[PDB]
């Protein structure tokens, strides 16, 4: 009778597996498989991450095929992969990342070898774009439900922990069914080539390619662009010509929930593109 | 010319983007059209027809 | 690059989009029911044409 | 049982085909193959068997594994190209063998040489310096001659075989219209 | 044939697996990596890929080592997974070009249908773009050598469909998106003439070294067009362009008076407030 | 509250209030316990002894790690120190408890003894590669590496940082080359300079820990520049709270300029900074009686954020004591304190932890014993420093807070005219 506190290291290895079987995570239930090195009590560190062969039956334990788990784990134990599984992921689309009892028994049957038994629910379907937080589940021992629920120390990053605070599903089931913290790791070789990976995503091959388009591109597309700022900006002034008396009248209270400021400065950002790339023009004209 | 409104059969509206692959020419409005749960891309139309045309 | 597709209908009254797939059809592609489907795919696996409006299917079963 | 693995080299030139040895001998030392990894299987199944041929571009025809019902039909469409190459032919098993699966199964590499050698003695003895180093179980057969049978490959092969307790041997089979399957089978290798 | 090509990064932090699992043995060569794409369409797209135990030897660069079963057994589990990908070709980590990669392909070639080459580095130094597309044609050559191999440069593009770029940008939280204006131009319109000088000064060292010292013909034909678009422009004048100054330096004073008569408006809740509410506050403070 | 009186009879109630659980609740009730008695070489000793002297097997070993870490709290700076017995007790060998609570209790007991028989057993400690055992060996490394710096320790231990995939022996021997920096102005320039672009978050951090201690008394004037630098233009929070405290570290001097540069940090971006910034008006004005922080305690107070109500009922906890009602209206923050424990049901459950762990500030040693971050002549207490850095350092290991006794300073006088 002893309990640690445990947090779930996440490299980008699992994490685009996890993106690119969410990619694939159709509506029909998926199933994926976890490994990784079990170093002591309270860390766990995930490596390798694969896809799973869909079934109709769905998740469950008669779709684990042993042979072929342990023929593709034997061909990654020939090969430089020499770690042991240490979970199982799937994907529950629309009806929320719960576990339902099919899942919970293939999970209390899952954790018969490894006493850890990370489980991983991603869900991209119904997430927006802008976050991809996802989260770790674990299963609690039943005989536990006399003594304290959740004997962990290190109660700080709890609060990190809270945030995935729906009202329904955290608290709507956590009994008998809690989580776990997430955090990530990068080491330099994946800062500078994934860095200057995505830097070069987002720049040209020789990176004197698209320069010139733009600059030259000032006298022949961007005066429609540059007519029409100046359109939306008259089209404002007809209104700021009648401001000065509503401001000569009140002068207590705002109203109007429009600055009329920033996107006039917004403009003058978009028109100093021609004062930047002219030095740009007189270096492609000098050498 | 871009994005337009899709009406479902089911009832419910939505708005959709355009595909790289096809053209404005199916594009307009008038001809019904087929969409994707995800991300709501349009893959090609649907002509229609009537149960005696058939 | 052929042209090919059908229109489908569900018990629940959802229309949905799907060209015509499966395996060799030969009395297939007729305006029929009771068709193969999965649970979200909605694809066409095995056919099968029914009936209902049993008071005229079951008339006289005589063997 | 024994746990180690087995490397076979075959001719592929137009040297196989004469008519005064046996009636295009491919097939003979092909079954000779088939009884010696049907003999292996019998003692133990899970000896791994590739097969690779010693032409100009070596091509790994299959991969070293116990499972020979595909290996029976690889032993087909043997490209008759090329006449000989030895040292990419020792060097593209030899230096292979780390490959393999099981770590435990001893290194044993054969080869069936139809054709006369090219490399000159420098070459003999930098390989046979370079087995011998490495200490890999290598047993040379050589079918068919134009010259004397072995007059430098004596020494290539004294100079190539260590541990005189239970080593290596050399097979040498002379003119005759006897099948060569009970020929090469005759040493402690095949059993 | 084909136009251009779409590699994912996530063959490429592949690549970093495959820089994690060496295992600190001291070997490091050009660990060649089945590349997995999709040839239906003229674009190729790589989605994923997967690695096979590739070893070569010291002194001969002639060896090489492939594996039939396991391509066989991973791309036939991986087509079972998911049968929308199929095999495309390989590449390899190293840097430099060898003869035996001709061999290598070779196989590739006989099997599998046309592979495109993808050549990168091992330490992410170079500030060039690290994946070029390397076609695997043989072409007709006009001196009359024998036709080979030829290597092809494919232009590449980095890019990801849906997910991939969600996990860069979480996993980064430090690189910024388009942001136009001042910044995201001006670091561009600064460091642009090192990715420039690096790329120019990087490679006419070793041309110029190859111009006296080169032998092996190194195809001078290309030189000569080489050259003659060096030479398309001859220091031009600039006395017909001097109009077009006078179009740029105009559109030049469009946004100086956008500039100073929209900050002279800008210049009104400021200039008004500052002492409407100072003196207001001031007045009634006490 | 109940520190140097040795008052165990609160706890001589009852014994289903303790050991009623079996985790290091128990080790944190001992350690509590050599919290309460202090300065006993007879009692100390036979105290531990005397809990179970019956079969010599401890069911639950936190008593036996709980003794030794509680012993080296009694035997802290101490000339009779039983370390020659320590090693004899430390050879044997035992499951994590001799090594944590052995490595903990034995370096604080040889702090500034500059012993290399301890560098060597505590090597040859955290050779196992574990995180817990090298987390004390650090900070046990630290504590008896005052002022020594060795040569091939620092490159030993920064070479060893990066060799293995652990966090807390990353912030073990982050705090173990932190505190043996030392007087070391004109020396760690170019390390701290050299280590300060580190691609380790944690390394990081200890590059700012480490340069805390080393510029103390507000000597460098450079140093704030990386400091609130790397507080604003780092992306990652970890250094973002774990920056200012170099910053109150080497402002300790002047109490009033201190809430005018924070008062931004205050109510920062993230909550991250509002917490570390919490701790920097915590450490800057304890013991002393400046306002400014205290008139910006009320925003601090109310958010829905956990970490800066926590950070805010500390740093409220660490002005409020020693002074009077009279002179200041405290009506504000005593009731808002008070009112914590009775709002807990609807609060969170660590805003409580730290709510009630504020309230025990207060009452520690009856109002008699205070705080001082400075002595009388304006030199600063070594150990005060230590044990308000490692009494910050609860938020990774809570059990970490113990170390504030060392920094209790007692406030009175002194007639002595005789010995006896
Ligand atoms: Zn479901």
């Amino acid at each position: 009778a002893v309990d640690t506190a445990e947090q779930v290291y996440i490299s980008s290895l699992a994490l685009l597996k996890m993106l690119k079987h969410g990619r694939a995570g159709v509506p029909m239930e998926v199933m994926g498989l976890m490994l990784g090195e079990f170093v002591d009590d309270y860390t766990v560190r995930v490596i390798d991450v694969f896809a799973m062969p869909q079934s109709g039956t769905g998740v469950s334990v008669e779709a684990v095929d042993p042979v072929f788990q342990a023929k593709m784990l034997d061909m990654l134990k020939q090969t430089g992969r020499p770690e042991m599984v240490v979970g199982w992921y799937h994907s529950h689309p629309g009806f929320g990342c719960w576990l339902s009892g099919v899942d919970i028994n293939t999970q209390q049957s899952f954790e018969a070898l490894s006493e850890r038994a990370v489980a991983v629910v991603v869900d991209p379907i119904q997430s927006v774009k802008g976050k991809v937080v996802i989260d770790a589940f674990r299963l609690i021992n039943a005989n536990m439900m006399v003594l304290g629920h959740e004997p962990r120390q290190t109660t700080s990053n709890l609060g990190h922990l809270n945030k995935p605070s729906i009202q329904a599903l955290i608290h709507g089931l956590n009994r008998h069914y809690y989580s776990i913290t997430i955090n990530y790791r990068k080491n330099e070789l994946e800062q500078k080539m994934l860095l200057n990976l995505h830097k070069k995503s987002w720049m040209e091959g020789l990176t004197l390619q698209d320069y010139s388009e733009h600059c030259k591109h000032n006298e022949s597309v961007v005066k429609e662009m540059l007519e029409l700022a100046k359109n939306y900006n008259k089209a404002v002034e007809e209104e700021d010509k009648m401001t000065p008396e509503q401001l000569a009248i009140k002068n207590v209270g705002k109203q109007d929930p429009k600055r009329h400021l920033e996107e006039h400065v917004d403009v003058l950002m978009t028109s100093n593109i021609v004062q930047c790339l002219a030095a740009m023009l007189d270096t492609v004209v000098f050498k | 010319e871009e994005k337009f409104i899709v009406k479902a059969t089911n009832g419910p509206r939505y708005v959709v983007g355009c595909r790289r692959q096809l053209d404005k020419s199916k594009l307009k409005p008038g001809t019904r059209v087929a969409l994707d749960m995800t991300t709501l891309t349009i893959m090609r139309y649907l002509p229609r027809e009537v149960d005696p045309l058939v | 690059r052929k042209g090919k597709c059908a229109v489908i209908k569900t018990s629940t009254r959802q229309t949905y989009f799907l060209p015509v797939i499966g395996l060799v059809d030969a009395e297939k592609l007729k305006p029929g029911d009771l068709v193969g489907v999965n649970k979200d795919s909605y694809l066409i696996l095995e056919t099968l044409p029914t009936e209902y409006d049993s008071r005229v299917k079951a008339m006289e079963v005589d063997e | 049982m024994v746990l180690e693995s087995t490397m076979v080299c075959v001719d592929n030139s137009e040297y196989m085909r004469n008519g005064d040895f046996l009636p295009t001998r491919l097939q003979a030392q092909q079954d000779a193959v088939n009884i010696v990894c049907h003999s292996k299987t019998r003692s133990n199944p899970e000896n791994n068997v590739g097969l690779i041929t010693l032409a100009n571009d070596c091509e790994v025809l299959t991969t070293l594994t116990p499972d020979t019902g595909r290996i029976l039909s690889k032993l087909h469409t043997v490209q008759p190209k090329g006449k000989i190459t030895f040292c990419t032919g020792i060097r593209v098993a030899h230096l292979a063998l780390k490959h393999r699966q099981g770590k435990n199964h001893k290194m044993r590499i054969i080869a069936f040489v139809g054709s006369p050698v090219e490399d000159n003695e420098k070459d003999l003895v930098k390989l046979a310096k370079r087995l011998k180093k490495e200490k890999v179980n290598v047993d040379i057969i050589n079918f068919g001659e134009e010259e004397v049978n072995t007059e430098k490959l004596t020494a290539f092969v004294n100079t190539l075989n260590g541990k005189d307790g239970t080593g290596s041997h050399l097979v040498t089979v002379p003119p005759g219209p006897s099948l060569a399957d009970a020929l090469i089978s005759s040493p402690i290798l095949a059993g | 044939a084909v136009q251009k090509v779409v590699v994912h990064p996530l063959v490429l932090l592949s690549v970093v697996d495959h820089f994690n699992r060496i295992g600190k043995v001291g070997n490091q060569k050009r660990v060649v990596g089945v590349l997995l794409g999709s040839w239906q369409k003229k674009v190729l797209d790589v989605s994923n890929s997967f690695a096979v135990p590739f070893d070569e030897d010291d002194k001969d660069d002639s060896v090489w080592f492939l594996d039939h079963d396991y391509l066989e057994n991973m791309y036939g589990m991986f087509k079972k997974v998911n049968a929308r990908e199929r095999i495309v070709g390989w590449y390899h980590t190293g840097p430099k070009l060898h003869k035996n990669d001709i061999a290598i392909n070779e196989l590739m070639k006989r099997y599998c249908p046309n592979s495109v080459l993808v050549i990168i580095d091992v330490k992410p130094k170079d500030l060039g773009l690290p994946t070029e597309a390397y076609i695997s044609v043989e072409e007709v050559h006009d001196d009359g050598t024998p036709t080979s191999k030829t290597f092809e440069h494919v232009t590449s593009e980095i890019g990801a469909e849906e997910a991939e770029e969600v996990g860069v940008e979480h996993l980064l939280r430090d690189i910024k998106d388009t942001t136009v204006g001042t910044l995201s131009q001006r670091i561009t319109n600064q460091v642009h003439g090192l990715k420039g000088l690096n790329s120019k000064l990087l490679d006419i060292r070793s041309y110029l070294e190859k111009v006296a010292t080169g032998k092996l013909p190194i195809n001078h034909q290309i030189i000569y067009q080489l050259q003659d678009v060096f030479n398309l422009l001859p220091d031009v004048s600039l006395q017909e362009f001097v109009k077009a100054f006078y179009l740029k330096t105009n559109d030049q004073m469009v946004v100086v008076y956008l500039a100073s008569l929209i900050r002279s408006v800008v210049a009104l809740h400021n200039l008004i407030n500052n002492k409407i509410a100072n003196r207001d506050a001031e007045k009634k403070e006490g | 509250m109940h520190c140097g009186t040795t008052s165990d009879q609160f706890l001589r109630d009852n014994l289903e209030w303790l050991a009623r659980a079996t985790n290091w609740a128990k080790f944190t009730a001992t350690a509590s316990l050599g919290v309460i008695h202090k300065g006993h070489e007879k009692e100390a000793l036979q105290l531990m002894a005397t809990y179970l002297p019956k079969d010599t097997s401890p069911g639950s070993a936190y008593q036996e790690g709980g003794g030794l870490y509680a012993l080296g709290l009694i035997h802290a700076n101490h000339g009779g120190d039983i370390i020659d017995y320590l090693l004899n007790q430390l050879k044997n060998a035992s499951n994590d408890i001799v090594r944590h609570g052995g490595s903990l209790g034995l370096g604080l007991a040889a702090m500034g003894t500059a012993r290399q028989d301890v560098y060597d057993l505590l090597k040859t400690n955290l050779y196992q590669d574990d995180a817990v055992t090298g987390e004390a060996a650090g900070l046990a490394l630290g504590l008896v590496m005052l002022g020594s710096k060795n040569a091939q320790a620092i490159e030993d231990m920064v070479g060893y940082a990066q060799e293995t995939q652990h966090e807390k022996i990353l912030r073990g021997l982050a705090v173990g080359i932190a505190l043996v920096m030392y007087g070391r102005m004109e020396e760690a320039d170019a390390l701290i300079e050299s280590l300060c672009r580190d691609k380790d978050p944690i390394l990081r951090r200890s590059g700012m820990y480490t340069v805390a201690m080393a510029y103390c008394g507000s000597g460098n004037n450079k140093a704030i520049r990386r400091l609130l630098h790397v507080a604003v233009s780092d992306v990652n929070d970890d250094v973002r709270r774990a920056a200012v405290e170099s910053l109150g570290f080497i402002l300790f001097r002047t109490p009033e300029q201190c809430p005018s540069v924070v008062s931004l940090l205050s109510e920062s971006y993230n909550p991250h900074v509002r917490y570390g910034a919490a701790m920097a008006l915590g450490i800057c004005c304890a013991g002393t009686g400046n306002k400014e922080a205290i008139n910006l305690l009320e925003p601090m107070t109310n958010d829905p954020v956990n970490y800066v109500r926590q950070g805010a009922l500390i740093a409220s906890a660490l002005i409020m004591i020693q002074q009077t009602e009279i002179t200041c209206p405290k009506v504000n923050q005593f009731r808002q304190l008070y009112s914590k424990v009775i709002n807990d049901k609807h609060d969170d459950v660590m805003a409580k932890f730290g709510a009630i762990l504020a309230q025990g500030i207060l009452d520690a040693g009856g109002h008699n014993v205070t705080i001082s971050l400075q002595s009388r002549t304006g030199h600063t207490h070594m150990p005060s420093v230590v044990g308000v850095l490692v009494f910050t350092q609860f938020w990774f290991w809570f059990p970490l807070s113990h170390f504030l006794s060392l920094a209790y300073t007692p406030t009175c006088v002194i007639g002595l005219n005789k010995d006896l």
